[PDB]
């Protein structure tokens, strides 16, 4: 199993951030599997955003939820997400890894570092 | 204040220790998966366990979890300079995943 | 030559407790043990004919009912036991030959927030017959002229999701259930190993 995000590096304040995770060994089609998104301001603690099950039933993070739409596509298996108001809090690390129910956040990809600021 | 990390722990090359992530919040469920993550400095954070005191085939047979109670004590024998690290505890609240305030490790 | 067993418990996605999935399996040697190598089997006990002595037997018609309930309703999938599940949405008659096998699975159900897929009929006007199904989704009654399609003293609809979420208790987890139906008076072996 294996993942990779990409996407812009740069964005500037009250901008949309887009994010493209690809990922291979497995797929969006078995029971059980799905994928969420994690970020790290520097030198804080981790925090959720978002999840998208295999059965198309998406869920986001209550305090920060009616953004960051995450959307995907199972045939070149590909998910992205999108948080648009860019604020300088928002300077931070992203994760994209896989879910299962009990193994939580069991494999994690790179991670890119994004700024935001003028 | 959703979970609870010690500030950080520093203990002598070759023995035990061990970290408390108290829940210290009411109704997070039955407080049944409860998963570790070991943080480098500087990389993706990996696995180590995950359901308390069970643990991911692939990894040393040292680390073993435990539950007083609304907390998951992780536990490390043996300890070794490679495990000088961050650490973090992970477990879902009745609407989203929570992370711990991180701990510190460093063996002297 | 073999029969639908491992096309009735390796099922991707499950029907709902008002809407259990009647099957026949017919014309095969049927061998009883393809089931040990499935899991813990949480509940399995059989009402009529022993399990260990059940792979010889011979039977006429062969019914098998999957759906999902909740964790501490598997005691209601019984004879003559009444409920909520059984008195509302499931009954099966006293007379019942065959058995029942559950085995919690919440890997596979239980999403992070609330898996609203799962119903059951909570109000209903009488008990049901056996093996009597029924989808309707009206709005339920209010006593007098109620408030169809409104609200206001009692107007309640009849159907309620489970939403299974992985911080509920094991007597809140997911249970997946067939039930198998025999029968074995004077029976002309047609699915039997």
């Amino acid at each position: 199993i294996t993942l990779k995000e990409s996407g812009p590096t740069l964005v500037k304040p009250t901008q949309t951030l887009t994010l493209t995770c690809t990922f291979s060994g497995f797929s969006l089609s078995t029971g059980g599997v799905s994928v969420g998104w994690i970020r790290q301001p520097p030198g804080k603690a981790l925090e959720w955003l978002a999840l998208i099950y295999w059965d198309d039933d998406k869920r986001y993070s209550p305090s920060l939820e009616s953004r960051l739409t995450i959307t995907k596509d199972t045939s070149k298996n590909l998910v992205v997400l999108t948080l648009t108001n860019m604020d300088p809090v928002d300077t931070a690390t992203y994760y994209c890894a896989h879910k299962t129910i009990p193994t939580i956040f069991d494999y994690w990809g790179q991670g890119t570092l994004v700024t935001v600021s003028s | 204040s959703a979970l609870t990390q010690p500030a950080s722990v520093s203990g002598s090359p070759g023995q035990s220790i061990t970290i408390s992530c108290t829940a210290t919040s009411s109704d997070v469920g039955a407080y049944q998966y409860v998963s570790w993550y070991q943080q480098y400095p500087g990389k993706a954070p990996k696995l180590m366990i995950y359901e308390v005191s069970k643990r991911p085939s692939g990894v040393s047979n040292r680390f073993s979890g435990s539950k007083s109670g609304n907390t998951a004590s992780l536990t490390i024998s043996g300890l070794q300079a490679e495990d000088d690290a961050y650490y973090y505890c992970n477990s879902y609240t009745t609407s989203s995943v929570v992370f711990g305030g991180g701990t510190k490790l460093t063996v002297l | 030559n073999l029969c639908p067993f491992d096309e009735v418990f390796n099922a991707t996605r499950f029907a709902s407790v008002y809407a259990w999935n009647r099957k026949r399996i017919s014309n095969c040697v049927a061998d009883y043990s393809v089931l040990y190598n499935f899991a813990p089997f949480f509940a399995f006990k059989c009402y009529g004919v022993s399990p260990t002595k059940l792979n010889d037997l011979c039977f006429t018609n062969v019914y098998a009912d999957s759906f999902v309930i909740r964790g501490n309703e598997v005691s209601q999938i019984a004879p003559g036991q009444t409920g909520n599940i059984a008195d509302y949405n499931y009954k099966l008659p006293d007379d019942f030959t065959g058995c029942v096998i559950a085995w919690n699975s919440n890997k596979l159900d239980s999403k992070v927030g609330g898996n609203y897929n799962y119903r059951y009929r909570l109000f209903r006007k009488s008990n049901l017959k056996p093996f009597e199904r029924d989808i309707s989704t009206e709005i339920y009654q209010a006593g007098n002229k109620p408030c169809n399609g409104v609200a206001g003293v009692n107007c309640y609809f009849p159907l309620q999701s489970y939403g299974f979420r992985p911080t509920y208790g094991v007597g809140h987890q997911p249970y997946r259930v067939v039930v198998l139906s025999f029968e074995l008076l004077h029976a002309p072996a047609t699915v039997c190993g």
